[PDB]
């Protein structure tokens, strides 16, 4: 008769690793790591997120005819560029302060695009156009939507002078450019006068804006550039246009409201029908462990990312047959 | 002194093997195995819980004239991941040891349980094992395995046989 | 709530699929496990399920039966 | 007869937590997480803050009339705004700058305000004044106190041409602003030219100011603008002031020293003739422990901010009667 | 093998509780206890000298047109606090893991001690008690306390004493 | 020079107040506390002692008596 | 029980001494010494290893009006400096521990292995040492290094002379 | 007969230290803290820095007088400063966007210096020369040597018009400056005309300068001022200079490669044959350790800097004889 | 490639100069040591060359002859 004192065993293979040993063999362990996800995009929390198929942050916030299919979105969980992404302003120019713009919209969660001034009634002095080859759309030439481009009417551009007063519950984005000819005779083709001025304040906000004359290389064909500007208008507040010519208006605004848990990420997947709580680029995560190795940006409620390729811990005996 | 595991002890982390003219088997010692579970439950929930969720974490646009401010960010970026990924490994090695070390203390611990149930009526063997100077049918084994051995009971079959031996 | 309503649902089904598992009681931010057995499908079912607790808040103390 | 080992116990009931146990009570244990202070500003290492009581960094340094006390204050410790310091710039207008010009101040622990220009001597052939309603103190048009508006006198306002070289050890913070008239008009009353310039020049500066004259929404009753600029002088460096209209002259300035452990917090407490080594925007520090949860923001010599809510280390046995 | 701590022994942390026919009472080893005492307070300089003094750490402010620099300012300050968070209670669970080890490392070693000064002379019981197998007066209770215990003076009258039992 | 003073005078208080204690010598970078007894009010005036010499740069070492 | 190492065992890091009638000296245990040397070359790459190569790390230079940037470069710097710095020190605190007892639990094992060897024919010394009963020649003490110890071959010599003691 | 249990003492001093003990004696211990170097700048991996020994990067670029040598260098695998590195820009002005500039070439590897506008025939209608006091070379004035000052020629200063388009493979990069005189008689005896301007143009820059006259203090004995500008054209692109005057133009450019590991480091060390992996301001480093002390700022594979003096772990026994 | 020709001359200058050493094999990721005696000179080759072969990417495991 005898009793004999001992432990579990089984056919595991996990292997773990100690600071005195390495490869221990254990009857069972938890990989904190996750390193699988279900290689699609999916609706955040219930949300499906802006898919900027064709055009990244500025051909969709300035609205080139190439996405004009985004003009009908209103609320969204997260942003969606792709690798290939292209179609951005489709009239060169330098977008001022577009990265302090990305960094604005990411944090949206919603907007109201609606119709700061009127095309037919806010100019009535003022041709409103603006088709030009670089933004061609459709075999003819076309503009921004969210732009309206003024030129000179009847042979004049008389002083333009407009203001729209924030009604809105909500930040209003407004967005507008001013025109750089490659020549002086462009200048006075479109606003008749050499020296034109574009000015625009607000409560928190006073620029004043000179056209540029200058023969430039040729970008999309265009010897001329568009500089694109923006800014917020507080709830409570009044912006004021002024212009002696130059100024592309602004036609279209968007009432902005806030959230939290939004961002950008270029990613190129497909979007599916599927829910999750987390997302990164490569694909939606399903897990509740406390680390990942997929990518390093992730969208929600995510694991913490690290560089390693494999984090078990033990929860079991040495397996020692 | 306790060589390897028992793959045929499918109920229980730790427990007995044991046979007498009645029977053998294997039986679990389950307060230590609950015990063991609820430390290895609480390492987990330790390591887990003290984890944050990692939430929007997006990176940033620079232009050409912010090479600076986005070497910063790429830096503040990069010495995160490094701290976090040294973090992380060094608390894998660091519990995995803790939970090894544990493993090994609660089965040494059955077996001086199991020697001071049993004091001088059974031979010691240098391998993991009591071996019962006095029969010991299957009142006695589940007595020993819920640590309730009546010693005095044997003490004079234990003694008898032992000073025969 | 949401979380512990997740967690009564999770629990329920563990205790529908794991046999070896008496009940998994979810309730005042511990979740109390009593296991009839302590085999290898139990225990990966319990560390799950000790996994799934973690950072919704909860503990996990399993009682052996 | 017989001799027993064992330990110590008591009727603590202090827990501490392991990685294998939780709740686990111990004889003695030490705290080192503090979560106790005085509830109150302090002298730090026996010099008192600087209280901004009523107005923030912008008003203090350019010494608007609602906090006209803080202009005989000479040194500090560290400099508390409250939650409620509304009286910046009582002039509406761009503060160029403003947020590296509170970075310099954080660290100055000392100044002079000495009188740059003489307000009699320096301006003969212009007018000193500049009293507004903006600035209204005491029932009275005001203007703040380190600043002269300067404007046309007898009909004219003659090329304005100063300058001041520092004869101090220290560095000299020069304050200046440039006004933005609504209308031309504003402009014709009181610089009686419509183009006018600023132009301030030192050895390591050098800027020109052009007035942009619009109409803006009002802000307190202003539909002008002051922008408001600044530099340091080396300490034997000069300034050297030109302008043709639209200056607001520097009329004190102030010679920094500096020094270490100063900073700017925003605080709600009260001021208290206690002493401390350390310093939060809730109350003082009196505790040696290596960590606290009180606040993020600390001046001085304290413990590092953890989220830790408890932080117990054993110092004793496991009390087990 | 010793259950429960003594909440009469209030001089020392671990210590000897004895009998016999002329009196009773609780007394520290004052060896183990210094030594113990001296560790803890290793452990205590350790855990905060290790501890750089936080000096001052106002925030930063930043303009409308200034969102992603604040954005990398208070990333780096809720990355520093994490780390910083995760460190200390980190640290205090791994410091907390050693002290207790530590303790009952020295209990078990002062265990030793009393066993190994008394070899076979007295009856070991699994509670941490060692019953004399001859009579041990005040002298022999402060020669075993102090680590001085003159064995062969007392066993014959040991080896007669367990002989007759 | 200031560190040293200002633990030579805790040192003096806590000499003072506890009955326990029979010296506190601060020097040359270390507190050497002389200690008669181990009680609970002795054993948190130490740890008192060892937490205030901490970031004044002095070890502590005890002594029993 | 072993106070002090000894400086004559100039070859290995655990060992026996020995003497008998035909001779005396040391001898490295080469199986416990190669595990501990493999163990503690293990710990030296897990913390070299772990540790990424620090690459090209030159500052930054900003001008007058970027003092709030040149303040967070300069706070990024080091907080990292400061994280590491405990880091690195911490690490080399716990693997010294961690290495120490290593050292310690490997000389106990092998003082175990040679008394689950020899059993009851040596009488067990405090001070870590065995002393034969039976008259043990070279070939004896051979075996006893080896593990090989052939405890009923000597088993009659020793009790008599345990006996006789 | 008898058979002992032990182990290994010697005669080490070496000494680390535990959480619960320190001054733990040790019979071996390896320090993983590299506390030396050779003392001298090395080739890294081979290739021998760039030493300004004079100049800083300013006056390299720029290409001042006192650093002519420089001119012959093509590729090294770091940048050293001097702290003596007084010889800048000779000229006094504001060097725009410079530690722009800076981080740009920290990562450049090799250069081919080109001249990209002919002296001779780019500018047949212009003067070309450009010898200033403030940039004296060996008793004579002197100036730049890649840039080219032009002036008015035979008593006027014609509108500047050229531009260079990128056939190399590599980003080049351009510079120019903007002359500000300090009177206006200055401005009429070089440009011949008061209102000038300098207009740069390329597919992905667009600037125009104006020159801003006024009387400074003297630096370096000239009371006027050069701003320094900077531009990179990508591969493909052009770069288009228009100026009516005030324009310092371009002579050499700078077609730049790209690599990895390149810094620049302040060092006072001498230049030797010796080859490194690491290199410190200090001296090279040439060992396995994970950490180091020697300096924080490190060109190569290099340990991890820590504040620490020694960091000793146990390979070995307690040293108890 | 690089790395593991710069650990083959190592092992070979350190075969050369520790008289205690068999030999010493780098090969597909790990370098085999092959020693005869464990001295202080042996010890401190040993761990001279672990300390080579990190970062290297290469283990070290001993055997003693
Ligand atoms: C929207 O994005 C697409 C893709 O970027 C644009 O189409 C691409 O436009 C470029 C520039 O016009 C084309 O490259 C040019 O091709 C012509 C020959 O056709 C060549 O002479 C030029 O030197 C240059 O290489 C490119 O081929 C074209 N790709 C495709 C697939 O159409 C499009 O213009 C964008 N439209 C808007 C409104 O943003
Ligand atoms: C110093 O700060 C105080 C507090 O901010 C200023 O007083 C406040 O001034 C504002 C603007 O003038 C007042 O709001 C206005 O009230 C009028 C009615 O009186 C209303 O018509 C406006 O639309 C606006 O709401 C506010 O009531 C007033 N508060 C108090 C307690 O007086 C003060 O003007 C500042 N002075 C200086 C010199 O900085
Ligand atoms: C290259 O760098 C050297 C060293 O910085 C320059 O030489 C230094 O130039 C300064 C300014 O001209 C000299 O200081 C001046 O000295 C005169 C008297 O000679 C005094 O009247 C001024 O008030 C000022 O203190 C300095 O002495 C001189 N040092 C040496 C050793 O020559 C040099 O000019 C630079 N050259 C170029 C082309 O960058
Ligand atoms: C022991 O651990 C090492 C490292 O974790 C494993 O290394 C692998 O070994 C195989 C066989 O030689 C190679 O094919 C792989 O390329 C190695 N991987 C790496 C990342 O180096 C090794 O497999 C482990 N051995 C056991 C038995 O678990
Ligand atoms: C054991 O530790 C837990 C967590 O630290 C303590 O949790 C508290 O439990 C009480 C009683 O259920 C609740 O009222 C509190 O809200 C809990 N606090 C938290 C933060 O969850 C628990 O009190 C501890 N128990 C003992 C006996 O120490
Ligand atoms: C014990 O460790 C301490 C701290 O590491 C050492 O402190 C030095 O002590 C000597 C002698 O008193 C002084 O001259 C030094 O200035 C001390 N150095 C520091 C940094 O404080 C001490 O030397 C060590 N003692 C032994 C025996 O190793
Ligand atoms: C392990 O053993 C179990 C029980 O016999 C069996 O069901 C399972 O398939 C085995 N797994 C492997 C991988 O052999
Ligand atoms: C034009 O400006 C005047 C004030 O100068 C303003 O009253 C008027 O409303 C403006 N016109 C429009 C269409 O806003
Ligand atoms: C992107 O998706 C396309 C379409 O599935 C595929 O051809 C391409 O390889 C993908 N690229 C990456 C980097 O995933
Ligand atoms: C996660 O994966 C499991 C297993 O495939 C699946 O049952 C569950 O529905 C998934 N959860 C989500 C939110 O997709
Ligand atoms: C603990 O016991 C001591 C000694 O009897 C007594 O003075 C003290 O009041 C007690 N404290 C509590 C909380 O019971
Ligand atoms: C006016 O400028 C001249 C130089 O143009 C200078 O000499 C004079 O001092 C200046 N006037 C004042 C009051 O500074
Ligand atoms: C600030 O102090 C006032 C006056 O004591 C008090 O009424 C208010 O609640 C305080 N607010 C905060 C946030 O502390
Ligand atoms: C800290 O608090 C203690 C206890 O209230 C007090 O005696 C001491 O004076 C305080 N120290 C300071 C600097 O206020
Ligand atoms: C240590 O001992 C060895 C062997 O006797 C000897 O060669 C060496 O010189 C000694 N070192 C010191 C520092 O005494
Ligand atoms: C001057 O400009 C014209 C276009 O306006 C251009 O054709 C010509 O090449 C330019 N001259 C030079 C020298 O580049
Ligand atoms: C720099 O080198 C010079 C020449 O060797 C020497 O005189 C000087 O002390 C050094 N300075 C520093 C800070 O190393
Ligand atoms: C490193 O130092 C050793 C010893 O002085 C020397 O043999 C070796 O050549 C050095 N390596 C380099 C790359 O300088």
């Amino acid at each position: 008769d005898t009793i004999c004192i001992g432990y579990h065993a089984n056919n595991s293979t996990d292997t773990v690793d100690t600071v005195l040993e390495k490869n221990v063999t254990v009857t069972h362990s938890v990989n904190l790591l996750e390193d699988s996800h279900n290689g699609k995009l999916c609706r955040l929390k219930g949300i499906a997120p802006l898919q900027l198929g064709k055009c990244n942050i500025a051909g969709w916030i300035l609205g080139n005819p190439e996405c004009e299919s985004l003009l009908s979105e209103r609320s969204w969980s997260y942003i969606v560029e792709t690798p290939n992404s292209e179609n951005g302003t489709c009239f060169p120019g330098d977008f001022i302060d577009y990265e302090e713009l990305r960094e604005q919209l990411s944090s949206v969660s919603s907007f109201e695009r609606f119709e700061i001034f009127s095309k037919e009634s806010s100019w009535p002095k003022h041709t409103t156009g603006g088709v030009t080859a670089a933004c061609s759309h459709a075999g003819k030439s076309s503009f921004y939507r969210n732009l309206l481009w003024l030129t000179e009417k009847d042979g004049s551009y008389p002083n333009l002078n407009n203001s729209y007063v924030n009604k809105k519950g909500k930040e209003v984005l407004v967005l507008w450019g001013v025109h750089h000819p490659s020549n002086i005779k462009d200048q006075q083709t479109l606003y008749q006068k050499e020296n034109a001025y574009v000015s625009v304040v607000s409560s928190n906000y006073n620029r004043r804006f000179t056209p540029e004359i200058a023969e430039r290389p040729k970008v999309r064909g265009q010897a001329g550039r568009i500089n694109y500007y923006w800014t917020l208008l507080k709830p409570g507040d009044t912006i004021m246009f002024e212009a002696n010519g130059n100024l592309i208006a602004p036609w279209y605004a968007f009432a902005l409201s806030r959230g939290f848990g939004s961002g950008i990420i270029t990613s190129n997947a497909s979007m599916h029908e599927c829910d999750t709580k987390c997302q990164t680029p490569q694909g939606a995560i399903n897990s509740s462990l406390p680390f990942q190795n997929i990518h390093p940006i992730t969208i929600g409620e995510c694991p913490k990312y690290v560089r390693s390729t494999k984090l078990r811990m033990v929860t079991g005996l040495r397996n020692i047959p | 002194f306790i060589e390897g595991g028992w793959t045929g002890m499918i109920d229980g982390w730790y427990g007995y093997h044991w046979q007498n003219e009645q029977g053998s088997g294997y039986a679990a010692d389950q307060k230590s195995t609950q015990n063991a579970i609820n430390g290895i439950t609480n390492i987990v929930n330790s390591v887990i819980e003290k984890m944050n969720t990692q939430f929007t974490a997006v990176g940033k646009e620079f232009n050409n004239l912010e090479k600076r401010m986005e070497n910063l960010n790429k830096k503040v970026d990069d010495g995160f991941l490094d701290i976090w990924t040294y973090n992380a490994e060094l608390l894998v090695l660091l519990i995995n040891e803790r939970t090894l070390d544990f493993h090994d203390s609660n089965v040494k611990n059955l077996y001086e349980k199991v020697k001071n149930q049993l004091r001088n009526n059974a031979k010691e063997i240098g391998n993991g094992c009591f071996e019962f100077y006095h029969k010991c049918n299957n009142e006695c084994m589940e007595s020993v395995k819920n640590g309730t051995y009546d010693y005095p009971k044997y003490s004079e079959e234990s003694k008898l046989n032992r000073e025969k031996i | 709530m949401e979380k512990e309503k997740e967690l009564k649902e999770y629990a329920e089904k563990i205790k529908k699929e794991i046999g070896d598992i008496e009940s998994v009681e979810v309730k005042d931010g511990k979740i109390l496990v009593k296991a009839k057995k302590i085999t290898d499908k139990t225990v990966d079912a319990i560390m799950k399920l000790t996994v799934k607790a973690a950072r919704l808040g909860f503990k996990v103390e399993v009682e052996l039966v």
